[PDB]
């Protein structure tokens, strides 16, 4: 009947999932470049830049 | 005129930029975010002139 009896295990799972989610989401930052997608900047500029 | 620059919208077209590239009639031919020779591969919409 009583829920939330297994706390620590759920916390572990949530921590891991959150770490993966933020790692994936980090793939969408310009970091100071012109775009966050690599194929485009490959097909948009010359090798020097 | 110098302070009333003419503005033109170009859309729904097909145009070859190689005839513009090889032409020597332009004293200065300089691009910023796109390689001049890549202009016939990727493409966009709503060109401003």
């Amino acid at each position: 009947s009583t829920a939330s009896a297994l706390g620590k295990l759920q916390d572990v799972v949530n921590q891991n999932a959150q770490a993966l989610n933020t790692l994936v989401k980090q793939l969408s930052s310009n970091f100071g470049a012109i775009s966050s997608v690599l194929n485009d900047i490959l097909s948009r500029l010359d090798p020097p830049e | 005129s110098v302070y009333a620059w003419n503005r033109k919208r170009i859309s729904n077209c097909v145009a070859d930029y190689s005839v513009l590239y090889n032409s020597a009639s332009f004293s200065t031919f300089k691009c910023y975010g796109v390689s001049p020779t890549k202009l016939n591969d990727l493409c966009f919409t709503n060109v401003y002139a």
